[PDB]
RNA sequence: GGACUUACCUGGCAGUGAGGUGCACACACUGCAUAAUUUGUGGUAGUG
RNA sequence: AGGUAAGUCC
């Protein structure tokens, strides 16, 4: 009944994401599934301060991902 | 399924032993009950039935709230009553304190 | 609709792009909670005394 | 059975100009690329417009349908068979 | 389903989650009440910061609008079908 | 040792637990029952507001979707 | 590609310690080692913490059962 | 005796009763339920509308998706026990 | 699982993303559908009724 | 246009219509799976 | 069962 989505386009590129509480990320997509779930690998924080920070091989629940956005070509 | 077979009053089962028993039992010894709602009010009252959401239909209810300078309180009574489940936070029987 | 003669597809053609207007709510997690959710210790008084209670009917 | 009408539409519409504002109020303008049945869009060359009325441009980009609030598609699409 | 059939191709006013009016001719629905809106025209009101002063209703033109049914709280007849 | 939650559960069932919900409460008793989707049922329940004891209650159920998480004693 | 499923487990098995964010409570997170989890993606968490982000100051659960709905993102260390 | 296994069961025999809702953002509605639906939707007829802190508005007609629904008022006569053997 | 064209007035006893895109960029589906918005310039046609007065 | 052949993509479960019995597949309606991330059981709370 | 694609006949 449930459709995976499709993101093969976006597989291995660099993403950034703009999340759930105003929480914006960016990464490589490694992975996902029919919940929009996604694994982005060699990610960078993008807090609100402007600083960035590294956590590397994360998960997100689909259910928090709001956009995605392509910043190298697809 | 686990239970693909059409009886699945595994339905009834746990509602004797699991925990909406606070409720098939509210019910059935007719027991005053306290709901914490997400609009943020409080419902004193009995409940005349239930289902798997926690809707229930409520009699009796005094429905209790706090509003403003100092907080000021409120209660309306409310006779018969459909409540939604998805807006339960917390379901509470009545202490029998005496 | 995609892939037609050029004079059927200009028909499918968007309207003019839409004047801003600033959003109606704050987004949720930048809301100011007033009065937040809370509980119901301070409320056991109302319930009635169980002799008072009416009798299980079944 | 399952598939609806204005699920249809949208699909309609993939291949053409739509407008698309999400749940954070932001609005993205664009091609829509492509929908799925659930509203999850692809789209291209995206004029978003954030929450305090600046604009950007975005070469791709794909929306969650959960987080969306309404479309706007191409006039045209009212005459579709299925609206009849 | 006759209850929303029988509004379609009248022109509709629904109310939004977050307040907007969008006023529309009710072309199509589903299971989820996701609706399809021709000429939809949207509406809203905006709150006078001064504890007094008239308030501000704000038209926006949309045209041909698919709204998610989560979205939806409630539709009410506006006015009858264009001719 | 993998300590799915099904089983995690059925551990603290008997035991003193305390279940913290997304809205800032958390309930502290005797975890009754469990149900497929996690509504709890508890006993001899107290509320714990902002993180000090609020009041005692009773017996609670609460509803699955309001818990944000649930722990030992 | 990498099914975010097993790198959920791959945390799992390396007993990493996990950092989650949370869905619309953007002032605490919690972290802690998923000793065990399911399909709702809810996490069994040995020795979790409260991590408060204006407090800069932790509080200690012990084992937890977090609920899927909460999760936004899984981190580590 | 305890729950039964579906309750919009009994607001869809509700029809021509008259109500009043409220909703999870403070509009309270009274009306004259021509038909309940099994996604809890409710239609009613000879509505009065108060959104909140709005002055009223009546309207022929008003559809209401059921999730926004937080509760339904009943009539005090309302008779449970028939209605509830389901 | 069933999904109605209503461009070609038939049937996919089984819908499927896979299966819709398919039949979408099908030899017949495409052809009915430029069939069906040229039928509907022909509507212009019927402009004439108020070209003729 | 129509008929067949081959390959590929797809396919939830049950009750009834349906009248010798059983199986298979389709259609119609009715249920269930379905209160667990993408709409039909709440982080849109009503908090001025 | 249906769609598609390639082929055979009408
Ligand atoms: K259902
Ligand atoms: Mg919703
Ligand atoms: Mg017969
Ligand atoms: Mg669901
Ligand atoms: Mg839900
Ligand atoms: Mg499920
Ligand atoms: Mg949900
Ligand atoms: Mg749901
Ligand atoms: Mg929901
Ligand atoms: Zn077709």
């Amino acid at each position: 009944k449930a459709h995976p989505p499709e993101l093969k386009k976006f597989m291995d590129k660099k993403l950034s994401l703009k999340l759930n509480g105003g929480r914006h990320v960016q990464g490589i997509l490694r992975g996902f599934d029919p919940f929009m779930n996604l694994v982005i690998d060699e990610c960078v924080e993008m807090a609100t301060s402007g600083q960035q920070n590294n956590i590397g091989m994360v998960v997100i629940r689909g259910n928090s991902i709001i956009m995605l956005e392509a910043l190298e070509r697809v | 399924e686990m239970t693909p077979e059409e009886l699945q009053k595994r339905e009834e089962e746990e509602f004797n032993t699991g925990p909406l028993s606070v409720l098939t039992q509210s019910v059935k010894n007719n027991t005053q009950v306290l709901i914490n709602c997400r609009n943020n009010k409080k419902l004193l009252g009995r409940v005349k039935a239930f289902d798997r959401h926690c809707n229930m239909v409520l009699e009796n209810v005094k429905e209790m709230w706090t509003e403003v300078s100092k907080p000021v309180n409120k209660d309306r009574y409310i006779s018969k009553m459909f409540l939604r489940g998805d807006s339960v936070i917390v379901v509470l029987r009545n202490p029998l304190i005496a | 609709t995609q892939f037609l003669p050029p004079n059927l597809l200009a028909l499918f053609a968007p309207r003019d792009p839409i004047p801003y207007l600033p959003p109606l709510e704050k987004l949720p997690h930048e809301k100011h909670h007033n009065q937040p959710y809370c509980g119901i210790a301070p409320y056991i008084r109302e319930f009635e005394d169980p002799r008072d209670a009416p009798p299980p009917t079944r | 059975m399952s598939i609806g009408v204005p699920i249809k539409v949208l699909h309609e519409a993939e291949g053409h100009i739509v407008t698309c504002e999400t749940n954070t109020g932001e609005v993205y303008r664009g091609k829509l690329i492509e929908a799925e049945d659930n509203m999850n869009c692809q789209m291209s060359n995206i004029t978003v417009t954030y929450r305090d009325g600046r604009v950007a441009q975005l070469e791709q980009v794909y929306i969650r349908g959960s987080k969306i609030r309404f479309l706007i598609l191409p006039d045209m699409l009212k005459n579709a068979p299925m609206l009849k | 389903s006759s209850k929303m059939l029988q509004h379609i191709d009248y022109r509709m006013r629904c109310i939004l989650q977050d307040g907007r009016i969008f006023i529309g001719t009710f072309k199509a629905f589903d299971k989820h009440m996701n609706l399809i809106l021709c000429d939809c025209d949207e509406f809203r009101k905006i709150k006078p910061k001064n504890s007094k002063q008239a308030e501000r209703e704000e038209k926006r033109v949309l045209g041909l609008v698919l709204l998610r049914g989560e979205n939806l709280v409630s539709m009410t007849v506006e006015g009858p079908p264009p001719k | 040792l993998p300590l799915n939650p099904k089983p995690f559960l059925n551990g603290l069932t008997g035991k003193p637990v305390m279940v913290k919900l997304k809205w800032g409460m958390e309930y502290k008793g005797y975890l009754v029952s469990v149900d497929g989707y996690m509504n709890m049922q508890l006993a001899n329940t107290e509320e714990y507001i902002d993180g000090a004891l609020s009041g005692h209650l009773g017996e609670v159920l609460i509803r699955c979707n309001n818990v944000l998480y649930i722990r030992g004693v | 590609m990498v099914q975010p499923i097993n790198l959920i487990f791959r945390y799992l098995q390396n007993r990493s310690r996990i950092q989650v964010w949370l869905y619309e409570q953007v002032n605490m997170r919690i972290e802690g080692c998923i000793i065990g989890f399911d399909e709702y993606m809810n996490l069994v968490l040995d020795d979790a913490e409260e991590i408060h982000s204006k407090t800069k100051s932790r509080k200690q659960l012990g084992r937890i059962m977090l609920k899927g709905d909460n999760i936004t993102l899984l981190q580590s260390v | 005796g305890s729950g039964s296994v579906k309750l919009v069961r009994f607001l869809m025999k509700l029809s021509h009763e008259t109500v009043t809702i409220e909703l999870k953002n403070g509009t309270q509605v009274h009306g004259t339920i021509t038909g309940v639906d099994v996604s809890m939707n409710t239609h009613l007829k000879a509505v009065k509308m108060t959104l909140k802190n709005r002055e009223p508005v009546q309207l022929e007609t008003l559809s209401i998706r059921g999730n926004n629904i937080r509760y339904f008022i009943l009539p005090d006569s309302l008779p449970l026990d028939t209605l509830l053997v389901d | 699982p069933k999904f109605y064209c209503d461009y070609c007035d038939t049937y996919l006893t089984h819908d499927s993303p896979s299966v819709r895109k398919t039949h979408c960029s099908g030899r017949k589906h495409k052809e009915n559908v430029k069939d069906y918005y040229q039928k509907w310039m022909e509507e212009q046609a019927q402009s004439l009724i108020d070209k003729t007065t």
